[PDB]
């Protein structure tokens, strides 16, 4: 389990790494990441309690980057549903490529 | 009368189909 | 019966909607391309 | 009271005037002409040209695609901003 | 003569109720209506020009 | 004698839809003979306009209809500028015309 | 194919995709045997895809 | 560090707040409050400060329409929400009610 | 100082919305009802808008009206 | 009436085009019968085969709605003028301006050519109507007068040369050479919108959206009020065969007897396919050369041809 | 296990905003979820097993 936690917190931090003033919501996620850090446990219990109950979920923002010629969607969500949704993805995939859930002909695949 | 025009004060300055529960006591 | 979003019609046929007697034609684009006058000069 | 003061656009430009000329149409043809005759017979030829012009053993599914003519949306034109064609394709291309 | 005052005697000025009141009729046609006239026309063209 | 420009084209759009509609409809609705809700007429077409921005379907417990049908219609021809304008703009800015660092960020918006 | 939809005037060749960036003897040829064995696989493969689930 | 929980007092200046302001400036209002911010806010208001949220005991007609609503979509709330009603964390607290009790 | 205006804007909003509610000698805020000193209108003002506040008034309603 | 007067026959929708992205607002026909041309919101004018009604040619260059266009009978020329304040030239033999006439303060309502003299006149919401000398794009005369918006303008060979109305609702007669008025008639309660000159009688017609008015010539005396149809009215339009049409803004369309105001037929019009109801009404209208033909411009962004009915009896 | 189920199906279905626009989604996929992309490979799986066949 820490194992996981730990990859999907890097995996967010990475987004701020060069990391300007940012903001403010940003200043949130950045501390409430750093916050997952220091008593994982913690974090690990409430993400499962998340997983085990709550149904709905706050508004999600979106904006649009251009690219000139389509535009690309691109989504906002609060720190703490990006912190259990970050570590309920590496949990699947670490779960379904041991498991040998998707055949080879998917290739967007991480041997190659 | 007719003509009063209600103030524009300004705030700036649903039904479902049935064919749902056919598809979901399908499933 | 059902229909996708993909299709799903708004509005009657163009010219249902005026009736037969009526001619309706589109007009998009144009033809005799501008380089073409309108008034042709004597010679 | 008029001032001294001039601009460049103002200056010199085109200063004749093309008269219509009699194979460009003159008013004088336009006089005599019979218009109706013209416009009926025009229009006859347009019409004439218009007529002259025109295993798998396994599978979930029969065919889908059986009587889908494409249909007539793209000669349909709508007064609407949000409802012509023309929208939904513009709107289908450069969203994502 | 009140309205007049400004003006020149020459220059017109509505204000009786019989000006307001309509006038019926005049035929298909009567001299009284027509467009001066092909030579009136030139005249005032020129004179214009 | 000003002249119309890409500083001044959304003013003046605007500009003479305000006049548009003020002559027409107080030329048009009238029989109020006092002064008939100008500023409040326009009011709901601002309102109107910018419920259609926010696509939130615009209905007004009282009013008369030739003033709705009024509104409806300026309100979807400015729509349909609009619309038009965020087309074009995409199409420049996909070739690669122009340049400039406001046409992007308003463009994006439309869409 | 040709079952379901016939081509009296050999008009699958008007729409056809080729690649154009390549030179003309690298592009690939039109061919009626070609162009339509082309069609009728892309065909063959729509529909086994029911159109509300997804589509090509 | 922001977050935490809903005060009395941070309630009622919120309601103040709303009217005076309006529904649409959020970032006017979350600059009155401390330890809050706009989103939440936000939030905060159609979520249950808002008057025309529906604060009572579910009829009969309300649990007939939610059941039988949850069991054609299922975990849908936001969806089921607006046809019933009433809030999503609401329906869902109702439902989860109505499972415990039922059993 | 940003501090400074809260204050300032804290006073006026429960001096809006606001006949009971007051400021004695002192800056505090009091409702003369309940006789409860509040440590800001907004926070005294949610005592103000109480149902204990709202009672001990129908109460001393009560009691005047006899 | 005189005797349940001058039997015409009915007329019925011939032919729709689409092809506008806004509004059109303006038709004009050439001197020919071969083209007839459109100005729109969409900021183009189109040119359109009479015959077919196939598209011929778009034109670009007008920065805002195009508001009013004339085909210019003894030169080939087209002049146009828009909401953008601009008024200009087009030479049809390149299909490019030549000249642009500047100096009307806002919106150009409308404009139009005397017929023997190359002189244009304009219309504009400024309140103001100008006399324009075609050669030199120069301000011969600027007409004060009305305290609104001056809407639509007509121009005659005759006596009162220029007839024009606007939107306070009072009609001017100017003398052109002298730049001032003859005459004003106030007998329009609302705004005066359009106005005709009767091709043969030496009459004059005025639309308001209470009733229409005829009128006399010189000075206007008053004639007869056709009532009827009661909306915004945006046009009217004669034929030599005393045929008057009326449009309206609520998609209305009736024809009258010129004489005696009997009003012969309506016409209410399907609105376009997509569109909305509200978007209807005819912002105006023309007769091809032939008379044979009315050609309308619709707020659904298209073109309504109507035909004379050939049974009707 | 079902619970999963229930939360990365749940969580598609939330409130989208922007500026003065708010809008439920009931029907399509959030790309922008943290997990979104096993759902995208899994149903491609399935639509997989559409197109090839199960046999093949
Ligand atoms: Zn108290």
């Amino acid at each position: 389990d820490t194992k996981l936690l730990i990859l999907a917190l890097e995996r967010l931090k990475e987004a701020y790494s060069v990391k300007s003033r940012l903001n403010q919501s940003q200043r949130e996620e950045l501390g409430l990441i750093e916050q997952a850090y220091d008593n994982p446990h913690e974090a690990l219990s409430r993400i499962k309690r998340h997983l085990l109950t709550q149904r709905a979920f706050k508004e999600v923002g979106i904006e649009f980057m251009d690219l000139y010629s389509h535009l690309v969607p691109v989504y906002d969500v609060e720190p703490l549903e990006k912190i259990t949704d970050a570590y309920l993805d590496q949990y699947l995939w670490y779960e379904a490529d041991k498991r040998r859930l998707f055949p080879p002909w998917i290739k967007p695949a991480d041997t190659e | 009368q007719e003509w009063k025009i209600p103030p524009c004060i300004s705030n700036w300055k649903v039904h479902i189909n049935e064919n749902f529960a056919k598809l979901a006591e399908a499933l | 019966e059902v229909v996708l979003h993909e299709d799903k019609k708004y509005y009657p046929t163009a010219e249902e909607v005026y009736g037969p007697e009526v001619e309706t034609i589109v007009q998009e684009e144009d033809t005799q391309p501008l380089t073409e006058p309108i008034i042709k000069p004597v010679k | 009271q008029l001032s001294k003061q001039y601009s460049s656009r103002d200056l010199p430009s085109h200063t004749k005037i093309k008269y219509r000329q009699t194979t460009q149409d003159a008013p004088e043809e336009v006089r005599n002409r019979d218009f109706r005759r013209e416009l009926e017979e025009r229009e006859r030829a347009a019409a004439r040209e218009k007529n002259r012009d025109r295993w798998d053993d396994d599978v979930v599914f029969k065919n889908c695609a059986k009587g889908v003519d494409d249909q007539k949306k793209d000669k349909r034109f709508v007064n609407d901003t949000l409802r012509s064609e023309f929208h939904k394709k513009f709107m289908e291309k450069y969203i994502k | 003569a009140i309205a007049r005052q400004g003006q020149s005697k020459d220059k017109v000025i509505y204000s009786k109720y019989t000006d307001l009141v309509p006038k019926e009729v005049m035929n298909a046609d009567d001299p009284d209506l027509q467009r001066p006239d092909e030579e009136a026309i030139k005249e005032i063209t020129e004179k214009t020009r | 004698a000003k002249t119309v420009t890409k500083q001044r084209v959304e003013s003046h759009f605007d500009l003479e839809l305000r006049a548009a509609v003020m002559h027409d409809i107080l030329d048009m609705m009238p029989e109020g003979i006092k002064q008939n809700k100008a500023r409040t007429i326009l009011q709901h077409l601002s309102e109107a306009w910018r419920c259609w921005k926010a696509n939130i379907p615009w209905k007004v417990p009282g009013l008369p209809t030739p003033i709705e049908n009024m509104i409806l219609r300026y309100v979807k021809a400015k729509a349909d500028w609009w619309t038009n304008t965020a087309h074009y703009n995409r199409e420049r800015i996909r070739r690669g015309a122009t340049v400039d660092k406001t046409v992007c960020k308003k463009n994006l918006g439309r869409l | 194919y040709l079952t379901e939809h016939p081509d009296p005037n050999n008009e699958n060749i008007v729409g056809y995709n080729n690649k154009k960036c390549w030179p003309r003897d690298a592009r690939m040829r039109l061919m009626k045997h070609d162009v339509n064995l082309g069609r009728a696989v892309f065909w063959d493969i729509k529909n086994r895809l029911p159109r509300s689930v997804t589509t090509v | 560090i922001k977050g935490g929980v809903w005060r009395n007092t941070e309630d009622e200046i919120l309601k103040a707040a709303v009217m005076k302001y309006g529904k649409n400036q959020w970032s006017r209002i979350a600059s009155l409050l401390h330890r809050k911010s706009a989103k939440q806010c936000k939030a905060r208001w159609y979520e249950w400060l808002d008057p025309s949220i529906k604060k009572t005991e579910w009829s009969r007609e309300e649990e007939e329409k939610l059941l039988h609503l949850a069991k054609l979509m299922p975990t849908q709330w936001r969806t089921i929400a607006p046809i019933i009603g009433r809030t999503a964390a609401q329906c869902l607290e109702h439902y989860e009610f109505l499972l415990d009790k039922a059993a | 100082s940003s501090s400074e205006s809260n204050r300032d804007r804290r006073e006026r909003l429960r001096q809006l919305a606001l006949p009971y509610f007051m400021k004695n000698h002192l800056g505090s805020y009091e409702c003369k009802l309940c006789l409860t000193l509040h440590n800001n209108e907004g926070s005294y003002l949610a005592h103000t808008q109480g149902k204990k506040h709202q009672t001990n008034l129908a109460r001393r309603a009560a009691k005047e009206a006899k | 009436t005189m005797p349940k007067p001058q039997w015409h026959p009915p007329w019925k929708l011939y032919r729709v085009i689409s092809g506008h992205l806004g509004w059109v607002r303006c038709i004009a026909v050439e001197p020919g019968n071969q083209w007839f041309v459109t100005g729109s919101a969409d900021r183009t004018i189109k040119i359109w085969d009479l015959a077919s009604g196939k598209l011929k040619l778009s034109l670009t260059g007008h920065i805002s709605t195009v508001r009013g266009v004339i085909v210019s009978t003894r030169s080939p020329y087209l002049f146009s003028c828009g909401e953008d304040k601009q008024v200009k030239c087009w030479d049809l033999e390149y299909n490019k301006v030549i000249r642009h006439y500047h100096g009307h303060l806002s919106a150009v309502y409308g404009l139009d050519l005397h017929p023997t003299i190359d002189v244009l006149v304009t219309c504009s919401r400024d309140s103001t109507a100008r006399i324009w000398d075609v050669r030199t794009k120069a301000s011969v005369h600027t007409l004060s007068g009305h305290t609104n918006a001056v809407a639509t303008v007509r121009c005659q060979a005759a006596e009162p040369q220029i007839i024009t109305g606007s939107h306070d609702t009072t009609i001017r007669l100017w003398d052109l050479v002298a730049g001032k008025t003859r005459v004003t008639l106030t007998n329009h309660k609302k705004s005066v919108r359009a106005v005709v000159l009767h091709p043969r009688h030496y009459t004059f017609a005025s639309g308001s959206p209470d009733n229409i008015k005829q009128w006399k010539f010189p000075d206007g005396s008053f004639i007869q009020n056709l009532s009827g149809h009661n909306a915004i009215i945006n046009t009217l339009t004669v034929n030599s065969d005393g045929v008057l049409v009326s449009g309206a803004d609520n998609g209305t369309m009736h024809l009258w007897d010129w004489r005696t105001g009997y009003n012969f037929q309506r016409v209410h019009a399907a609105v376009q396919p997509g569109s909305l109801d509200s978007e209807s009404g005819i912002f105006a209208c023309a007769f091809d050369q032939s008379e044979s033909r009315l050609l309308t411009a619709e707020a659904d962004k298209t073109i309504k041809v109507y035909r004379e009915d050939d049974t009707a009896t | 296990d079902h619970n999963i189920a229930d939360y990365m199906t749940a969580k598609n279905n939330v409130v989208i905003n922007y500026k003065d626009m708010n809008h439920t989604n009931s029907y399509g996929i959030i790309r922008g979820l943290q997990f979104a992309s096993f759902i995208v490979q899994y149903y491609g799986l399935v639509m997989d097993l559409l197109v090839l066949g199960l046999h093949r």
